[PDB]
């Protein structure tokens, strides 16, 4: 993954591979006490997110060749299609 | 004009024992065709 | 990309079709004169 | 066996057919014709040699 | 520059003629020895044989002889199965004597010194009458292989002594030799070969020492590239 | 017993890729048993040397291209895959390729190196269109046997590979086309005799007469089992 959470452009992957990074909300939970017990013994703390992340289908392999962003107007564009609207706009630039 | 047979068959050998086969054999040049039908995209099996 | 294999299907332009049922060594394929081998073998029964 | 009518239900058909047919075919003037041999073995034998 | 090692894991010995080996192959390689091998224990195996005979009263394959059931075609069968095994020359004519009634056998020939004779049991004639007789010399040669007797007839531009029979002379003591190739894997290796011979041969030899003889005259013919 | 043994005799050269060698005595049947077993083993199991691994500047894979190259980087591994490499010394190295300017880029481009020889420095990789394009490449050769698969060298792996690092399939053998003749020997003394011809076809990379002897050594030491008491 990128900084953005999002996979490089010709790496190789296969199934079980995160291609993009989500989180979600998960709100209350209910556990037995001894699983609680032992997540305190092991000492790692509890978070309110849950892994939503889009993976590679199990029994699929390949190499990615492009990658596609789209936001909302509101919403600010991120890093990566910043890069990909400046590589149209080089493109553009050339052509003219 | 190719200096070919005018049959359009030759003689053959087994590859594995060299031995000639005892009747000329048709031998030529065709086009062939790899069609959408791939087992890598059928073959599915489910324990549960 | 997707290679060749036995089960995918193979077909001419005249209607003959049939499926892979197994990659032979090169040296196993019948051979002319000359040494050069042939790359694919059909079943002559099916033409008449 | 056919649970139909009782006849056999394997059958060999196509390549195993016309092997044996061209198996057990003859010729006027084949090669080796008129030897006595002792057996099928010798006759193999010879076949392959 | 490193290939798989075969190892015999089994012989199956059925009988003192019949056995099958098994060895446990790079990919191909299964039939590149055994058509070889069959080749060489088929064509090139050394041997002696009955090869000719001479019997008093008959002039030609179409003579008829009288006191013996079988005719003169039997008893050039029955000569041409028979084996032997000779130490010392290249030639010996043995001589065949019985007269009443009964089976004649092998043993009946005279035991004519160095020459042995591996089956006793062998049946060359059956004889019906008291007063017929048979008297023949048979003569056995050294040679290697297989040969017809029309090429004999047809190699015989010198004059053919009157009432001389040509028997098929069988050299090499094989008689079925057959190799069967199939699957083999070793730690998901799969694309490996496992080679099955069957073999058979007269009482001359064992097929074992049959097949080194095979395997010994192949290398020895390979010696003069192998650096 | 009366075995005339096999001696190599002569040892045509057609071209540098085609040869013919001949082995005058053998007796009779031996001639197409040796000639098939050579044939086999010839074509099953000789040495050699392949590209199997390319890496070129600013290139992420294999479906893409390069501004000023007129070939996509599919073709140009192809075109990689057909180069004949002669290596004494070492089973592995790396070389290297710079070129720049308007033209084909053949082998002859590849950097010199004391222990490699280019067999045919004719043969093109790529071409150039453009004044201020340029190329750089790192080409790694290895030594083996048969065809080995990249999607089966990926499986046969424990550390993980960078991004740009392009595979390519081997094929190692460098003999395309074997044909065997037999005909008759002229020794006067025997007139029952006859020679093996074996006529070959290769990529150079390859010594004719140590092709024959390795077969040969091949086959002898599969033999060796059956030589002995088992």
């Amino acid at each position: 993954l990128d900084e953005s959470g999002i996979v490089y452009i010709g790496a190789e992957v296969t199934g079980g591979d995160i291609l993009v990074g989500k989180v979600t909300p998960k709100g209350e939970t209910q556990l037995t006490p001894e699983e609680k017990l032992l997540r305190a013994i092991f000492g790692e703390k509890a978070s309110d997110v849950k892994d939503s992340s889009l993976r590679v289908p199990n029994g699929v392999s390949g190499t990615v060749i492009d990658v596609q962003v789209f936001t909302r107007d509101g919403v600010e564009k991120d890093k990566r299609a910043l890069e990909i609207e400046e590589m149209q706009l080089k493109q553009a630039k050339k052509d003219l | 004009l190719g200096d070919l047979p005018t049959s359009g068959q030759i003689r053959l050998y087994d590859g594995r024992t060299g031995e000639q086969f005892e009747r000329p054999v048709t031998v030529g040049y065709m086009y062939m065709l790899k069609l959408n039908h791939l087992v890598d995209d059928k073959m599915h099996a489910r324990s549960t | 990309k997707r290679r060749i294999q036995p089960g995918d299907k193979m077909a001419g332009r005249h209607g003959n079709k049939g499926v892979i049922s197994k990659i032979n060594p090169i040296e196993d394929m019948p051979y002319d004169e000359n040494g050069t081998p042939v790359d694919i073998v059909l079943n002559p029964l099916g033409v008449p | 066996l056919s649970p139909a009518n009782g006849e056999p239900i394997i059958v060999p058909s196509q390549d195993v057919v016309l092997g044996l047919y061209y198996m057990t075919r003859d010729c006027v003037n084949a090669k080796g014709e008129g030897m006595v041999l002792t057996g099928p073995k010798e006759a193999e034998r010879l076949y392959r040699s | 520059t490193e290939f798989l090692k075969p190892r015999l894991v089994d012989i199956e010995q059925v009988s003192s003629t019949h056995a099958k080996v098994t060895l446990e192959l790079e990919r191909g390689f299964g039939h590149t020895l055994g058509n070889a091998l069959r080749r060489i224990l088929l064509s090139s195996m050394p041997g002696c044989a009955v090869t000719e005979v001479e019997i008093d009263g008959v002039l030609h394959e179409y003579s008829t002889k009288e006191g013996v059931q079988e005719d003169i075609l039997e008893i050039l069968l029955n000569l041409k199965g028979l084996a032997v095994r000779v130490q010392g020359k290249d030639e010996v004519i043995l001589t065949l004597n019985k007269s009443g009634i009964g089976p004649v056998t092998a043993a009946d020939i005279t035991h004519d010194g160095d020459v042995e004779i591996v089956k006793p049991q062998h049946v060359i004639c059956h004889l019906t009458d008291e007063n017929a007789s048979i008297s023949m010399r048979i003569k056995v040669q050294r040679g290697r292989g297989y040969v017809p007797a029309s090429t004999r007839i047809h190699s015989e531009e010198d004059e053919r002594p009157i009432g001389r029979l040509l028997v098929d002379a069988c050299y090499s003591p094989v008689e079925r030799i057959a190799y069967n190739v199939e699957a083999a894997r070793v730690e998901q290796r799969t694309d490996l070969d496992k080679l099955v011979i069957e073999m058979e041969t007269n009482g001359t030899i064992d097929p074992e020492e049959a097949i080194r003889r095979a395997a010994t005259i192949l290398a020895e013919q390979l010696e003069a590239f192998v650096d």
